[PDB]
């Protein structure tokens, strides 16, 4: 008798290129949210 | 003609907003442009990966209400309604809910 | 034409249409296209069941009585949609679509003819 | 009288949950 | 299946455009930093804050969920007394 | 095609249609909901959702020594059965005691007569006091062990 | 170990009590007169 | 004088600190009964399959336990633990663990389990007395936690031992309720992010979470038909739909259900609406009215197409999934019953009668209406929800009896509502209590009684609620205080004697057995065997796999021989079947054996068993001389009844009685080609049988 198991959720694939421009929003979303806060106080 | 009704609209915001909340108008635009450009991204390319597509997009939804939040919280016109706010209180919870928002997109963006 | 003429002839349409879709009510349910043909003879019950009942009225209130929504025209199409389940349940959809139709334009007919004079 | 023992009655079966049906026939 | 890269890359770069549009309209409208100062607290609290969007990053990289709390919650704490004592002296000179 | 349609009425006097939104069809008032509401919570505590999927009879029956079929209302030791006669009487109770505060509570608003103060008073407290009181004795034919120790 | 019997006889008493001493505060709440103030 | 002398605000403040105080010591204490009266064990069978996962995730730690796969059950397919259950539970129980041997505190993990679910009775009070003083005041909000204390629906499924889900969902969903109060009265975003943040806690949980997206976005839709939208709304409303969502699909379970099924749909069609109307109203003000009425007619036209084919299009594609079955009867009844069976088979899915209402209640059903009055009679943004809350659980309980559970909490607010108007209004007749302003004249001679009135009055409601308390006490007693593991039995003499035939069992399989056997039982018994036992069972309660359960069902009702091949096939070892005819225990497999035969039957597989043939030629189920053929020799009433013919249940009747029935066997003398007796318990409430190997001279058997 064997167990065959699925995969782990640290084992699937990270970093997918074809995904780059979802990965691209979301760093560029924080980036344009601090600099409004920045502009914002001292206007 | 709508046209007319569309020029005038134009000139009595520009002259009607002051420049603080103008900015946010600004800067919710460059919000709204970067979601619809995922977005067209998404049924041209194709859905897969799902995980991906869906953190990056409903970050983006999640930026431009909570900047709409906060523009109608501090605007005098609608202060009796948020009785008992100040403008900096209000500020104040707006960054709150936006870490809160990060952190979650964060895990289901990979 | 004659008010009371015209309250007999307007039975005398919807009761020969009604009798005519029961006789042949098994071949109209046998196909899709029958049951459409008969979609369009439930629109014609009803159209005609509502001008009989408007002369009924106008002859026992006197004349220009005006139909109204409720329950006038109601009842009407409740009688038609009724005939239109005997034969089949898909005609309840196309029965009534018909019927609908007909009485967009019929107010616009009865608008033009009775509010302009 | 081969062995000792009546049962009480659950005067409140109903409330338990992930369980069978046990009065279709009745 | 997979898209072609040299698509999934055109999207990628374009997806940075509309930041460029965001400085053009701030710039154009009118964006000052005049009432900047360089009082302890101000300095303060924009480091905290920026630290803490920056942790983000780190996690994706490297970080579990169990260590990003940890840390996020220190940097929190300093961002937030940092951010109150700046609020309050803003208030004060708002109603001035 | 809206020739057609005139073909019958060249002969036949067309209907006078006035296409109007009907005078009685109002947003219904705040009082009128709660009126709607109680008389479904009056159907919903009765069990007509429990007669309808398990359909019991109305009366069952039973039998003795001396034989004969005696009619049932109340169904003996089971909690989660009932008869539809049993269901909707124990139901009229619940909702005739919410009603008896209601009716006490107008009665003592200021400016009512003498002999209409009285009266309305004896409603309400009559109503209040048998429901409440009732329902304890038609739990305790169904369970006759009811708050026995 | 305290017995079921004792722990009935004790659940009962302090329902009883404790219904009674919403009452009373029912009474010293409009008896406030700040309360009207 | 020395009350008096204090402030009135030391003396509320110390009244409310004295009622509260009191009222969680009585939640906690009354669920007590059954540890004290039997064992501190774990009661019911679904708490065990929890109480083994608690076991696995605190001594192996978090990220295995995410990761968890589980070969001992659902033999042989497997069933992934991680990825379909509620963690909410679990961590919970397990971080508490974790802080009381941080501190040197040795507690055994079955104990934290255990007394788990007293202990969030108290904060429930807590909780809903805020939640009530809110919506009308303190005074209110006191009455309301005493209520709710000492509900006997609640009480079912929060007694000490019942480790279920169930314990912390309710605690979950007041809190949650209350954060969304306050964010849409105070109109706030703080509160909202907290709204949220609790909704997320609630969704880990519980599977019911589904009942708040959707209540919540039917209370904005009303309040916009009512013409009382206003910007807090929109701000409240908005805000937690953005944050909740993420944070519910975070959860492997969930997965990407809340943006692709049709359950979740509701929430999302209310969000797109707030933004139309919001959007309107600003261009109004600004544009000239003339104008707007053209640019409104166009806008719409234009609009309104559009949205009405993506609509269309999103459900004619099959792109959103339909209703799911469980979700489906809640509304349409009929539905369960006809379709699916295994729905229909559950014990706990049943309508709901009158007696049901009153015994959990009692006189909250009284005041219901009267709470429901006077919200009705002042009318506010955060009384409006709590009349939806109200008026939808009332029809979801009756279609459900397990549905009760959240019944109770509206019940207790809302009831107290009522009681606090009734004291308030009339105790104020009394002018003994204040004289306040008063004017002689003018004084209404209409009125010459003002003293009796007022104390007949509230002397009639100490009444009721004293009787409350005492009907509360016994039905907990008498009731939710059973373990269902241990039977208890009055002897002849009278004395309690306790049956643990059940453990014994499991008992004698984990030592006596290889390790490696698999045992088949019906579903009901599956997590009971896995946690004592330790050994593999084919089928298990969550039921994932409806077309294995038939396949068991098949073997069960068929012939002896062809049970025989299907057990091959499956390498089943043992068979266990409770049998209850000689102690009259009603919940054995024979009163469940018609369900067997239906789901049996359900499969293609099973087309062959047709129900009435079980049944005799009058439509009668009978095990006696009369019954059915098919029915005495199928392989389920020769494991119950064998060698049972010459065994005297009852003196006052013949051998082979079997008493829960009331009717004698019709076969009393068989044989079990292809299986042996292994072990019987004492009272033989379980049989346990050994599958025969095949034939070693392979003569057919
Ligand atoms: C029922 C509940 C819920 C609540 C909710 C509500 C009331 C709401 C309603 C709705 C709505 C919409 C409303 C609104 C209105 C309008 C809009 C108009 C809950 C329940 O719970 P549960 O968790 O489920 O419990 P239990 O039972 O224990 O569970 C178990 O069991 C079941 C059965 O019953 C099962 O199921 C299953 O599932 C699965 C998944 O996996 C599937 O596959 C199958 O099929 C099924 N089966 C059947 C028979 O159904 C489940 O699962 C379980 N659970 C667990 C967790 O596992
Ligand atoms: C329940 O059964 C499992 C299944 O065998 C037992 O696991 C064994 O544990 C022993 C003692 O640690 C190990 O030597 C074996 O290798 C384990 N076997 C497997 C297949 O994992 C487990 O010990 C039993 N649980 C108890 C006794 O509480």
């Amino acid at each position: 008798q064997v167990s065959v198991r699925p995969l782990q959720h640290t084992q699937y694939e990270r970093f997918i290129p074809s995904a780059y421009p979802y990965y691209a929003s979301a760093f560029s979303m924080m980036l344009g949210l601090f600099i409004f806060s920045i502009v914002f106080l001292h206007m | 003609s709508v046209v007319s009704v569309i020029s005038r609209f134009l000139e009595e915001y520009l002259s009607s907003t002051p420049q603080r909340l103008k900015l946010l108008d600004a800067y919710l635009l460059y919000i709204l442009l970067t979601g619809a450009l995922q977005f067209g991204y998404c049924l041209l390319v194709g859905t897969f990966p799902f995980n991906s597509f869906l953190s990056g997009f409903i970050s983006c939804v999640g930026s431009f209400i909570l900047a709409v939040c906060l523009r109608i919280q501090i605007n005098p016109q609608n202060k009796a309604d948020f009785q008992g706010i100040s403008p900096e209180r209000a500020f104040a919870d707006f960054l709150f809910a936006s870490t809160i928002l990060h952190l979650v997109v964060m895990n289901f963006v990979g | 034409v004659g008010t009371g003429t015209s309250l007999a002839l307007s039975s005398l349409l919807s009761l020969l249409l009604f009798a005519g879709m029961q006789m042949y009510s098994r071949q109209l349910a046998s196909t899709e296209w029958l049951t459409i043909q008969g979609g369009l003879l439930g629109s014609g019950l009803f159209v005609f069941s509502l001008t009989a009942f408007n002369n009924l009225e106008n002859l026992v209130f006197g004349k220009g009585f005006q139909a109204k929504i409720f329950p006038e025209i109601l009842l009407c199409l409740l009688l038609a949609l009724f005939a239109s389940g005997l034969i089949h349940r898909v005609c309840v959809t196309t029965c009534f679509i018909f019927s609908m139709v007909g009485l967009y334009y019929i107010n616009k007919i009865s608008s033009t003819l009775y509010q302009a004079a | 009288v081969d062995v000792d023992g009546t049962v009480e009655e659950d005067l409140g079966k109903s409330r338990e949950g992930s369980r069978t049906d046990d009065e279709v026939v009745q | 299946k997979r898209p072609p890269t040299v698509v999934s890359n055109t999207f990628t770069a374009l997806i940075l455009s509309p930041l460029l549009l965001l400085f053009a309209l701030w710039i154009r409208i009118g964006a000052n930093v005049s009432n900047f100062t360089f009082a302890p607290s101000t300095i303060i609290f924009h480091l905290g804050h920026a630290a803490m969007l920056g942790l983000m990053y780190v996690y994706w990289t490297q970080l579990n969920m169990f260590q990003t709390l940890k840390y996020l919650a220190i940097l929190g704490s300093v961002t937030f007394l940092a951010g109150n004592r700046m609020l309050a002296q803003q208030a004060v000179k708002r109603t001035a | 095609m809206e020739t057609l349609y005139r073909v019958p009425f060249l002969v036949l006097e067309c209907p006078n249609l006035k296409l109007k939104k009907p005078p009685w069809l109002h947003m219904p008032s705040a009082m009128t909901v709660y009126a709607l509401v109680v008389v479904s919570y009056f159907l919903i505590t009765g069990g007509i959702i429990y007669d309808v999927i398990v359909e019991p009879p109305s009366v069952g029956s039973m039998t003795d020594e001396h034989g004969h079929q005696r009619p049932v209302a109340f169904l003996a030791y089971r909690v989660n059965g009932q008869y539809i006669m049993e269901g909707l009487a124990s139901s009229f109770l619940f909702t005739m005691g919410g009603l008896g505060f209601i009716i006490l509570d107008r009665s003592n608003a200021p400016n009512i007569p003498k002999l209409n103060r009285f009266l309305l008073l004896f409603i309400g407290f009559v109503c209040v006091l048998l429901s409440f009181f009732m329902a304890r004795v038609f739990m305790r034919m169904k369970l006759p062990g009811y708050l026995m120790g | 170990m305290i017995t079921d019997v004792q722990l009935a006889i004790f659940a009962n008493m302090l329902g009883v009590s404790l219904f009674l001493l919403v009452v009373l505060y029912h009474y010293v709440a409009v008896n406030n007169p700040k309360k009207q103030e | 004088f020395g009350f008096l002398r204090l402030s009135y605000e030391k003396q509320d403040t110390l009244l409310k600190l004295l009622i509260l105080s009191m009222a969680a010591v009585l939640s906690f204490s009354t669920r007590l009964f059954a540890v004290l009266r039997f064992e501190s064990v774990i009661h019911e069978f679904d708490p065990y399959f929890n109480y083994r996962t608690t076991r696995f995730l605190a001594e192996e730690g978090f990220y295995k336990f995410h990761n968890w796969f589980d070969d001992r059950a659902w033999y042989p397919l497997g069933r992934i633990i991680g990825g379909t259950i509620y963690p909410g539970l679990m961590i919970t129980s397990a971080a508490i663990y974790h802080v009381l041997h941080f501190f040197h505190i040795t507690i055994d993990i079955r104990n934290v389990c255990v007394f788990l679910a007293p202990l969030f009775s108290s904060f429930t009070t807590i909780v809903t007395y805020h939640l009530t003083k809110e919506l009308k005041d303190a005074g209110a909000g006191l009455l309301a936690a005493a209520m709710i204390a000492v509900v006997p629906g609640y009480i079912s499924r929060s007694v000490a031992g019942s480790y279920d889900n169930e314990g912390i969902a309710i605690f979950c969903m007041l809190l949650t309720y209350y954060m969304w109060i306050k964010a849409v009265k105070t109109g706030s975003i703080c509160w909202a992010a907290k709204c949220a943040l609790a909704y997320f806690y609630m969704v880990s949980s519980w599977g019911g979470y589904v009942f708040l997206i959707n209540l919540i976005p039917l209370h904005v839709l009303v309040l916009m038909l009512t013409g009382r939208f206003s910007h807090r709304i929109y701000v409240a409303y908005c805000t937690v739909y953005c944050l909740g969502t993420i944070l519910s699909m975070q959860i492997s379970f969930v997965g990407f259900q809340p943006v692709l099924s049709s359950e979740h749909m509701a929430a999302f069609g209310v969000f797109g609406l707030c933004q139309i109307h919001a959007f309107v109203d600003y261009l109004r003000s600004k544009l000239n009215p003339q104008q707007f009425e053209v640019l409104f007619r166009s806008v719409i036209s234009l609009v309104g197409f559009v949205l009405l084919t993506v609509g269309a299009l999103l459900m004619l594609t099959g792109k959103i999934s339909p209703w799911t079955g469980r979700f489906y009867s809640l509304l349409d009844p009929s539905y369960a019953k006809n379709n699916i069976p295994i729905i229909a088979s559950v014990s706990e899915h049943q309508p709901t009668t009158w007696s049901s209402y009153y015994f959990d209640l009692q006189l909250l059903v009284f005041m219901f209406p009267v709470g429901l009055y006077y919200c009705f009679s002042n009318l506010s943004d955060a009384r409006i929800f709590i009349i939806m809350y109200g008026v939808t659980s009332m029809y979801f309980s009756a279609v459900m009896v397990r549905l009760m559970l959240v019944l109770a909490p509206v019940m207790c607010i809302l009831s107290g509502i009522g009681v606090s108007q009734v004291l308030s209004t009339y105790m104020k007749n009394l002018d003994i209590s204040r004289p306040d302003k008063k004017s002689k004249k003018q004084q209404d001679s209409t009125y010459p009684i003002k003293n009796e009135v007022a104390s007949g009055m509230i002397l009639v409601m100490a009444f009721f609620l004293i009787t409350y308390t005492f009907h509360s006490t016994w039905v907990t007693s008498e009731a939710y205080s059973s373990p269902s593991i241990v039977l208890s039995a009055r002897g002849g003499d009278g004395s309690r004697i306790i049956f643990d035939d059940f453990r014994e069992a499991y008992y004698w399989l984990r030592h006596n057995t290889p390790e490696d056997a698999k045992v088949m039982s019906w579903w009901d018994y599956g997590y009971q065997i896995t946690a004592m036992a330790n050994r593999t069972i084919l089928v298990d309660n969550n039921t994932w796999n409806n077309t294995h359960i038939s396949r068991v069902g098949q073997a069960m009702a068929s012939t002896e021989e062809k049970a025989y091949e299907i057990m091959r096939e499956l390498d089943v070892s043992y068979v266990l079947v409770i049998f209850g005819g000689l102690t009259g225990y009603s919940s054995d497999d024979i009163n469940k054996f018609l369900w067997m035969v239906r789901i049996g039957g359900s499969t293609d597989t099973g087309k062959h068993i047709k129900e009435n043939d079980y049944y005799t030629p009058t439509g009668e189920f009978r095990v006696d001389r009369e019954g059915s053929p098919v029915l005495l020799n199928c392989l389920m009433y020769k494991m119950c009844y064998y060698r049972f013919g010459q065994v005297y249940t009852e003196a006052k009747r013949p051998p082979g009685f079997d008493r829960v029935r009331n009717a004698e066997i019709g076969n009393k003398d068989f044989e079990l080609d292809v299986l042996e007796e292994a072990y019987t318990t004492e009272h033989w409430l379980v049989r346990i049988y050994k599958v025969k190997d095949l034939d070693n001279r392979g003569l057919s058997r």
